[PDB]
């Protein structure tokens, strides 16, 4: 998901 | 004796699965100080202030991420999402847009997510 943190 | 931006990152990112979104972002913030021009850490921390409810916060993280790098799909994408809960419809639409055409020209894949996104957003425009 881009929903997210890297 | 004292962690690198990348510990620090990292220890941000635990936070945040975690679901210790004020500890993450406070990681996250210790990162910027060892190396303040990584745009990552600030869309890290706008996805922290987004979780937290702190709009203007996370609003201002994105815009110095955008300066930083602007061809972040992650900064328009969490921008437009500021904007859709700050009721900025018109605005979060064009950024989700922008994450759109950026994924797709840096072959990113998040799924449908962001046309998902762009449909919710739109919905939400009409609904209100």
């Amino acid at each position: 998901s881009i929903d997210m943190v890297d | 004796k004292s962690p690198s931006a990348q510990e620090l990152k990292e220890q941000g990112n635990r936070l945040f699965v975690g679901r210790k979104y004020p500890e993450a972002a406070a990681c996250y913030g210790r990162a910027i100080t060892r190396n303040p021009l990584v745009a990552v850490y600030y869309t890290n921390r706008a996805l922290c202030y987004l979780k937290m409810q702190q709009h203007e916060q996370a609003l201002a993280d994105c815009r110095r991420a955008l300066e930083l790098d602007g061809q972040s799909v992650k900064a328009h994408f969490f921008l437009g999402q500021c904007q859709l809960e700050m009721e900025s419809y018109d605005e979060a639409i064009a950024n989700l847009q922008r994450a759109y055409s950026l994924a797709k020209e840096q072959r990113l894949n998040f799924g449908d997510d962001i046309p998902s996104a762009l449909r919710i957003a739109k919905k939400k425009r009409w609904n209100s």
